[PDB]
This record gives C-alpha cells, sequence and structure tokens, in this order.
C-alpha cells in the first residue's frame, strides 16, 4: 500500500507508472528514496531535497515532498481513505488489550521485523508516536536488528532445528486421517 | 473585349467553361440508456439557493489534521 500510494503520487507528478514492471520500479523507489517524517507539518511547510532517481531506461524522476508523504500511510490510513488505525495505534492497542501487570514490560520490549520497517527515520517517529500515546515516563524500548528482513526465516530455522519441532509438527498419516481439524488443533 | 482585334491568336466560339452536370444521430435512440433532456433553467432553479462555505479548506497533499473535507458550510 505504501508503494501503491507512491505510484498514485507519481501519477500526479506526471510519470504515469501503470504497468506491472513499472509497479516494481515503484517498489524499488519506495525502498530507496522514501524516508519517514518526524513532524509532517514541520516538513510539509518547507520544501525538501527532491531526490533524482534514475530509471533503468535512463530517464530521470523527481519525487519532491512525496518522498516523505508516501510512507505516511502506515501511521495514518486516512490518507488512502480508510478508517483503520495507524501502526502506532496497532502497537499501543495490542499492548493495552492485554493485562495490566504486563504493560510496562511490553513497553520495554518492542521488537520490530518485517521489511516495511526499514524506512529511514522510521523508529524515531515510532518512538515519538508511542511516547505521545503511552503513559507518562514509561520506558519504551524498541529493538530493531539488522536482519529484520529475515527474522521470521531465521526463527523458522531455529525452531525447526529442534527436537520439540519433531514433537510439534503434523504427521502426514494423521493429516490423512483427519484433515483440516488436525491443523486447526495443532495451530499453536 | 478589344483583345480579339488587336491580337491574332485570340479566337472566338470558345466555350470558356468546360464542365459536368452539377448533380444534386441514430445512436441516442438506444434501449439501454435512459436519455435525459438537459434543462439549464430547471437545474439552475434547483441549485439556486444552495451556498458553499469555503472557510479554511484544503485539497492539497497537506497532512496536518486527521481528515480533510472541503466545502463545509452552506445556507
Ligand atoms: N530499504 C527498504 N526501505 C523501505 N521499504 C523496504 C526496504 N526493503 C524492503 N522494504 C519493503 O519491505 C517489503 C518486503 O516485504 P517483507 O517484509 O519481506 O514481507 P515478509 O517480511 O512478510 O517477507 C518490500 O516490498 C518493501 O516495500
Amino acid at each position: 500500500d505504501v508503494s501503491r500510494f507512491l505510484r498514485l503520487y507519481l501519477r500526479k507528478e506526471g510519470y504515469d507508472f501503470h504497468s506491472s514492471s513499472e509497479f516494481e520500479i515503484v517498489k524499488a523507489i519506495k525502498e530507496r528514496a522514501c524516508y519517514l517524517s518526524i513532524n509532517p507539518q514541520k516538513d510539509e511547510t518547507l520544501e525538501t531535497e527532491k531526490a533524482q532517481y534514475y530509471l533503468p531506461d535512463g530517464s530521470t524522476i523527481e519525487i519532491g515532498p512525496s518522498r516523505f508523504r508516501a510512507p505516511e500511510l502506515l501511521f495514518r490510513p486516512d490518507l488512502i481513505g480508510e478508517e483503520s488505525e495507524g501502526i502506532h495505534e496497532v502497537l499501543v492497542f495490542a499492548i493495552q488489550k492485554s493485562d495490566m501487570d504486563l504493560r510496562r514490560t511490553l513497553f520495554s520490549n518492542i521488537v520490530l521485523s518485517g521489511g516495511s520497517t526499514l524506512f529511514k527515520g522510521f523508529g524515531d517517529r515510532l518512538l515519538s508516536e508511542v511516547k505521545k500515546l503511552a503513559p507518562k515516563d514509561v520506558k519504551i524500548r524498541i529493538s530493531a536488528p539488522q536482519e529484520r528482513l529475515y527474522s521470521t526465516w531465521i526463527g523458522g530455522s531455529i525452531l525447526a532445528s529442534l527436537d520439540t519441532f519433531k514433537k510439534m509438527w503434523v504427521s502426514k498419516k494423521e493429516y490423512e486421517e483427519d484433515g483440516a481439524r488436525s491443523i486447526h488443533r495443532k495451530t499453536f | 473585349d478589344p483583345k480579339y482585334a488587336d491580337l491574332p491568336g485570340i479566337a472566338r466560339n470558345e466555350p470558356d467553361v468546360y464542365e459536368t452536370s452539377d448533380l444534386p444521430l441514430e445512436e441516442l435512440t438506444s434501449t439501454s440508456v435512459e436519455h435525459i433532456i438537459v434543462n439549464p433553467n430547471a437545474a439552475y432553479d434547483k441549485f439556486k439557493d444552495k451556498r458553499v462555505g469555503t472557510k479554511g479548506l484544503d485539497f492539497s497533499d497537506r497532512i496536518g489534521k486527521t481528515k480533510r473535507t472541503g466545502y463545509e458550510s452552506g445556507e
């Protein structure tokens, strides 16, 4: 959705990327030229860098303020016209939906993963957002490793390199005997 | 007129003009659409007294408030 919203912005910037290969070029732009805001109004009232990205064809594209307006969709889905929550609201609600004795420890241990957290200047805005939402003086501590893109894979390798994994999967025979109910029982 | 006598090759009995005999929509009547007759007087009378309040509006890609809905007031 960040890439799709950026594609719409480039249509309004006069570039009309609408093909499929053009869409993956937009993905390359999103991964390379966008960056997150700190205060979108402080940066909205002032003009920016206007990065010059070069297409594989050799063309030249300029992005302007949309380089920070594109990944704003995560923290605010109102831009795309969708009543939902921000990513900060998801994190804060997910904490507050739990118990009370655990809220402080969950605030002190926030682990990111997923490729769409690699935006430059992301976690700092996440701290300002959650700090703006979380209670007073609670220590919010976000750990963001370098291998965020492969955390789910590395962890899959860790759990699959155990004997508990042998005591944890689903037997082929048992699947043939049961079917869907087998996996829905052993889903956790 | 006097170019006949003074010049040798200017002949007469010449038909100056050689000529020939000068010989001498259905898409709006479809059953699919509902053809509507546009009347600017009726539409003008309909939207005659409907104001539009443009007090502090925006349409650009400015993200400061939550949402952005221009044209707030009326009458
Ligand atoms: N350097 C980057 N900056 C911004 N976004 C990135 C970057 N690298 C990857 N991404 C985003 O991460 C996505 C990769 O998705 P990914 O997180 O791998 O899904 P999954 O983690 O479920 O495999 C890419 O589509 C891209 O939009």
